[PDB]
């Protein structure tokens, strides 16, 4: 019975872990894309500043 | 019998002026132009050669024509100094904007002055009790020191600064100078009324505070200078009247931002992130003047806007070294309702030293930070896997950290309209003893919410017993 | 061949005409080109003037004549613009003929200083249950509407302009609130359809539309809000109250960066110029509540900002957040769920409104604000226990949630709002099914409209509740529930 | 005659474009008619780019500019000891003239491949963690790196303070003369530091060279190089000097300002293309000289600031590749109670155990690796795992060794004090003591050895090694104290 009780708890545990783990992934991907875009802009600025003279 | 020249170029805040013959006006000199409104004042920033100077204007340059007449004043922007400025509201160019007529001062000093030398420095370490828990416990402010309140947009800088004006300025005894830099004209107005309604300013008696404004409605020239105006007034009180000056500035970030709006137009190759190459030296020339010398002392509080919540942005980044205490307000914390939104781990003071605050205070502060740090080290494990995956050791340290965190919040008197609870001022010794006790595991059997938005330990028990029923 | 009132085009490209001469020109003076297109004298140098074009580059050629106006960029203002739709320069575009103007304000005008102002005390009643109870707007205030794309941002502005039908019909001048809607970068089709709605609800007669749509020369988009501000200001300056909606500032700032880049101004964060903050700050500073000595006129601004993927940390959003007196944040997560208005409670604040919100709402919404910012918190931690005490608060939370869903184009008077809030906060809804709360509303309204009309009359006229009147609604509600 | 003098064509932001000066050397000093000094960096055909060492409020178009005939130099010599001067070595403490034994230029070549000998002499910091795990040699260059407010200065400062133990003796070769360079710091902060140095009787062997936040960018740029030459006098004349560049992050920022305003087309993050060379030539000047050159040495501790722990940033990356090892400070460690907040995993001193006292080397057998094994072990603990005889035993000791390395500020220890504690830690003698009591174990075990076993310490402070006899004598002396 303890076994059965554990397996059904571990399931529900993993189920929320996956839910939170997956919800964090969304917020980090969003952060990634900002930081990706920012890296392109900033390299582009250096190159534009350099050519400006 | 003066020296005149003509306007040769206008680009936004930048006006190039040519002078007919042998004498060009010195860099930093104020020049003037007749308008059907009043005068437009220009400051000489550089010498272009071929008898032209480049100036930053101090107001909108709408309507200026090429070939218009410009008059050298033979000096920099001057401001009224001395007791005659208290209870008045002042321009960047030292004009009264309170419809109360002339500010008849005896002397009118220039706003550009060399910072106090190395031998003129006066180093000390007295604690300035603020009555605000987080600061008093973890990052205490220093008398005659510089203090920065770092923050993203709408996280609580100004309220913090108004609380300290309210907590400290009233019963200080020395004079104050408040400089509004690139902030809400509305907020200026709002404060003016407060000074009357608390009696720091009396329209018909004695006044404790001078007011200087250059809000976010003025041009960059005005915003780039207005801090020097407020500063010059404060320097008189410190140096000539030997006073212990309180100089509040909100918001100092805007002085740098303004500098960057003209930088390109002054023909400088931009530095990292679009900022003027002169970022740090411009900051030094202002910041190094806001200082305690041997003649008197200057305790200063300065708001620091953090653009795009990025603390690494050149502007705020550069400011850090200039401050004796930093209190960093964090959007993350503010969105948990923990006010004041102080980051108890990224705020810092010089005076958190076992010699200055005593061993006990230091020890409590350290153990509090340790506990807060453990929780932070676990945020991610707590976030994904939750509380049940932790060792019973950590489970306890977290549960306590969660209480301490709430206990670091405090109803501000000025924030009454948002808490609905009357403000609390808590005393340093009462703060120190309270947290010491929470560390000693004497309050663990008590609900978290009891620690939220109260004063010292006696209110926690109070809220706890009330929330039982 | 006058070279003082007149110039020859040297070169044209990237939205800039370079002109020789125009010796007597003023900075920011408007010009007129051979082809009829207009421009602004932006920078005056020895030997040439740089002019920003208010149309397509096509329309200007090297060699063409350029004429002075002796006018700093300005617009027709006054009460004759009510019911009209104009472009950034104030040109009539509704096809309704010459604009009846009382005068002409400059586009750039300085904001009132420290002294001519007074604290907000008068409400702008949006007619939106969520807004007016939680984030109330005062006349003279600047509140920001901000959220992801397709999140009902416009609908909050719109249902506000609609809601003024109640007062702008009466004689009472001080209570009249004229509206100014500023469409910047939007589709022409949208704006036309929107104007269609304003007429359909009669509201067009007291509102003025200024539009620089999506395909129009960037500098016309950069200019729109300012000239719209001038127009809004006439009412402030003369003793009446105007509401101004900037839909949206994001697109304006985009239009602005275009010019700056094409002008070769150093790009900074996200390639926006250093002065993009100043762009917005000088604008929203013109929204003010004036003192006794200046007629007591009020300009209220509702800027709209578009976030990307709900990130309120971006450069432009935080800039405008740092200029306004609060923001109503609309969460894309709630909007998709059905909860509309999709107000995020924790992330929304009015900074000055409370002291201007009608006292009647203030009492019945006792701590409503701080509560909904906490139900939302305990709700996420619910999905380890089927606990007893927090279980009832969750039902309260859900009933208050479902109570704050509101239809578009359905704004309610304060007297309709107060009882609805009374029935929730005081737990009269906790015995009702979740899927029936919407039906409860208009049936509970039906009941108050045809029986207890005497309480409803009282609330409108006072703006308060007496102890006597509080015990009156107490009885009225409880009777209805059991039937 | 525009050979020796020129005329200002244009002036702004501390830069002057000057006509004439047709004989001026590159990097030569100039006086302006108004008083302010400056440096000629751009010899272009038509004109000269000159960067000023003062305010430009007083330079005017047409103003005359005079040659000096001098490449920027500074006063040097023992006369500077106990004084505070500016970038050009003008005295700023208001104590009168500087007593100069001569003048070195600001920009000097490093000692080449020949005039050197391998580093072999300890710079004792008095910091249990540094001395044991990242020991530093005379002639070495160790980098102190971390975010703001992590204890970076505090690591250089304890070291400066700790040289008290030899600087009051008559022995010269044992002495270490201190030069601290404040670049971009505010004045009140430098004041507060010399106020400490005075209070610990430490100013008398220190020279402070400071160019602070308010000062013209070329002054901040130049300050480390001039401070170097000041240190080099000691190195060149058979003595030892330590130099602390606090901090080079700020120096590079200044150097960028110069360049941008001179209109030298920028490189990465707007810095000059040669911003690495700026530092690389500076830190190559710290060296241990050969015998034929009198065995003198200059030891550099440059400080670098990171943002948000980004060691991978541009200027951090440069300097890491210049120095001989790094001390890495972490805020996360600061707040776990670990102070100095040294990251052992990341910290190295490449000179290694060649510049560590043999006694300390002996007791710190595998200690650096041992702690790596500890943090590998404590990583598997998080898994909520119960351990065995091997994994609990090591987890326990490492946790105690960590605690042993915690150290108060301004309180440097002697090697004869350090050696015992480490011996007591690594050899098992602390493993069964409550962790909150490891601080009290320190000063109690020290007190105990000072009275009862004072022959043991004298043997270590003078023989610097551990004979089998001393090890047995220590083994017993510790076990004795364990039961009080
Ligand atoms: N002590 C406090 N307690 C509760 N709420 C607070 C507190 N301080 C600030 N707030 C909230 O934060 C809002 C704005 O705070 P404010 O002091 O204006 O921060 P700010 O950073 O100066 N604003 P900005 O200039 O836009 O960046 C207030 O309207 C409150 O809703
Ligand atoms: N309370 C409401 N209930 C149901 N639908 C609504 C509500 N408010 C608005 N909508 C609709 O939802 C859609 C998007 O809302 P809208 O008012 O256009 O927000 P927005 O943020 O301006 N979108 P956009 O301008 O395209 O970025 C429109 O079709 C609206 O008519
Ligand atoms: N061993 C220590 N134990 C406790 N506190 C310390 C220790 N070392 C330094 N501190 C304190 O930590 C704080 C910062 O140390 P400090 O030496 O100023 O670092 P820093 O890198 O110079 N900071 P900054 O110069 O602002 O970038 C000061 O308050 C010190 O007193
Ligand atoms: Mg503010
Ligand atoms: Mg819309
Ligand atoms: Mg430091």
């Amino acid at each position: 019975q303890g076994y059965a009780a554990e397996i059904s708890a571990r399931r529900n545990a993993m189920d929320n872990a996956s839910k939170n783990a997956g919800d964090m992934i969304n917020r980090y991907s969003i952060l990634y894309n900002r930081t990706r875009q920012a890296v392109i802009t900033n390299e582009l600025v250096d190159t534009i500043t350099g050519a400006s003279s | 019998t003066p020296i005149t020249g003509k306007v040769t170029a206008v680009i936004g805040a930048i006006v190039d002026v040519h002078f007919e013959q042998s004498e060009l006006p010195a860099i930093l000199n104020a020049l003037e132009i007749k308008t059907p409104q009043g005068k437009l004042v220009l400051e000489v920033a550089q010498h272009l050669g071929e008898n032209t100077v480049r100036t930053i204007a101090m107001d909108g340059t709408e309507g200026l024509v090429r070939g218009e007449k410009v008059l050298d004043t033979g000096g920099p922007i001057s401001v009224p100094v001395g007791r005659e400025t208290l209870g008045r509201i002042i321009n960047v160019i030292g004009e009264p904007i309170d419809e109360r007529g002339p500010i008849k001062s005896k002397l009118r000093k220039p706003i550009h002055a060399d910072p106090p030398s190395f031998a003129e420095q006066s180093t000390s370490a007295e604690i300035l009790e603020t009555g605000i828990k987080v600061v008093d416990l973890l990052a205490p402010y220093a008398r005659g020191g510089k203090i920065g309140l770092f923050g993203g947009a709408g996280v609580g800088k100004t309220v913090f600064i108004q609380e300290l004006i309210n907590n400290i300025a009233k019963a200080h005894g020395g004079f104050s100078v408040f400089t509004g830099v690139g902030e809400r004209t509305r907020e200026g107005n709002d404060l003016y009324r407060e000074m009357k309604e608390t009696g720091v300013i009396n329209l018909e008696g004695e006044s404790k505070v001078a007011l200087v404004f250059g809000q976010m409605n003025e041009p960059p020239g005005a915003r780039a200078r207005v801090a020097l105006t407020g500063l010059t007034i404060a320097e008189y009180f410190r140096d000539e009247e030997g006073q212990d000056v309180l100089l509040f500035i909100d918001n100092i970030f805007r002085f740098t931002q303004a500098g960057s709006e003209v930088s390109a137009l002054l023909g400088r190759i931009p530095s990292a992130v679009g900022y003027q190459p002169t970022l740090a030296t411009d900051m030094g020339l202002l910041q190094e003047r806001i200082t305690t010398t041997k003649k008197g002392s200057v305790t200063s509080v300065q708001a620091v806007y953090v653009p795009a919540d990025d603390l690494t942005d050149p502007a705020p980044a550069t400011t850090f070294a200039h401050l004796d205490a930093t209190t960093v307000l964090s959007r993350g914390i503010s969105e948990l309702g923990i006010y004041p939104a102080v980051d108890p781990l990224d705020s810092k003071s010089r005076l958190l030293d076992a010699a200055v605050v005593g061993q006990e205070h230091y020890d409590v502060a350290s153990k509090v930070q340790e506990t807060l740090q453990t929780y932070k080290s676990l945020q991610d494990i707590i976030a994904i896997l939750g509380m049940d995956e932790l060792s019973e050791q950590d489970k306890l340290t977290v549960e306590r950290a969660r209480k301490i965190q709430r206990f670091l919040s405090q109803p501000f008197a000025v924030a009454e309209v948002f808490t609905g609870i009357p403000g609390k001022l808590v005393r340093l010794k009462d703060t120190v003893a309270s947290f010491k006790a929470v560390l000693e595991g004497k309050y663990d059997n008590i609900p978290e919410h009891a620690f939220y938005m109260v004063g010292g330990i006696e209110d926690v028990v109070a809220k706890a017993e009330k929330l039982a029923a | 061949a006058n070279l003082n009132e007149t110039g020859r085009v040297l070169a044209v490209g990237d939205g800039i005409a370079r002109v020789f001469g125009l010796n007597n020109i003023q900075a920011e003076e408007l010009v007129e080109f051979s082809s009829g297109v207009k421009g602004m004298a932006l920078n005056l140098e020895p030997g040439q003037v740089g002019i920003v074009l208010f149309g397509s580059d096509r329309l200007v050629k090297e060699g063409e004549l350029v004429k002075r106006t002796g006018n700093i960029v300005d617009v027709p203002v006054g009460p004759g613009l009510l019911g009209r739709v104009v472009d950034a320069l104030g040109n009539p575009i509704d096809g309704k003929g010459p604009i009846d103007a009382a005068g002409r304000s400059r586009a750039q005008v300085k904001a009132p200083g420290i002294l001519p102002r007074r604290s907000v005390h008068e409400p702008v009643q949006t007619g939106l249950k969520a807004v007016d109870a939680l984030v109330p707007i005062g006349r003279g205030q600047r509140e920001l509407i901000i959220g992801d794309r397709q999140t009902g941002k416009t609908a909050v502005a719109l249902d506000t302009i609609l809601n003024q039908k109640r007062w702008n019909n009466g004689s009472d001048e001080s209570k009249k609130l004229y509206c100014v809607y500023v469409a910047v970068g939007q589709k022409r089709s949208t704006v036309a359809q929107l104007v269609q709605t304003l007429e359909q609800h009669d509201a067009m007669k007291y509102s003025i539309i200024v539009a620089a749509t999506a395909s129009e020369a960037a500098p016309l988009q950069y200019l729109a809000p300012f000239t719209a501000a001038s127009i809004g200001e006439w009412f402030r300056d003369n003793g009446k109250h105007a509401l101004i909606v900037y839909d949206d500032l994001s697109k304006q700032a985009v239009a602005y960066r275009q010019l700056s880049l094409l002008l070769r101004r150093p790009p900074g964060r996200e390639a926006y110029p250093g002065d993009v903050f100043y762009l917005h700050s000088r604008l929203l500073e013109r929204a003010a509540k004036l003192s006794e000595k200046e007629g007591s006129g009020s300009l209220t601004a509702l800027p709209v900002i578009e976030t990307q993927g709900g990130d309120v940390s971006a450069y432009i959003p935080t800039n405008v957040i740092s200029i306004t007196d609060g923001q109503i944040f609309l969460e894309a997560e709630l909007f998709y769920k059905g909860i509309r208005p999709a107000i995020n409670v924790g992330l929304s604040v009015s900074r000055v409104g409370s002291a201007a919100q009608v006292k009647a709402l203030k009492q019945v919404a006792g701590s409503l604000k701080l509560f909904l910012a906490q139900y939302r918190e305990v709700a996420a931690f619910a999905q380890s226990d089927l606990d007893a005490s927090t279980k009832q608060t969750l039902v309260r939370g859900e009933r208050l949630t479902q109570l704050l869903k509101q239809n578009q184009y359905s704004p309610l008077a304060t007297e309709e709002q107060v009882p609805l809030i009374y029935a929730g906060v005081n737990g009269h809804l906790d015995g009702i099914e979740l899927s029936r709360i919407g039906e409860f509303e208009s049936s509970f309204l039906s009941y108050l409209k045809s029986n207890h009309n005497e309480l409803l009359t009282e609330i409108r006229e006072k703006g308060e509740l007496s102890k006597e009147l509080l015990a009156s609604l107490k009885s009225a509600t409880e009777s209805f529930v059991a039937t």
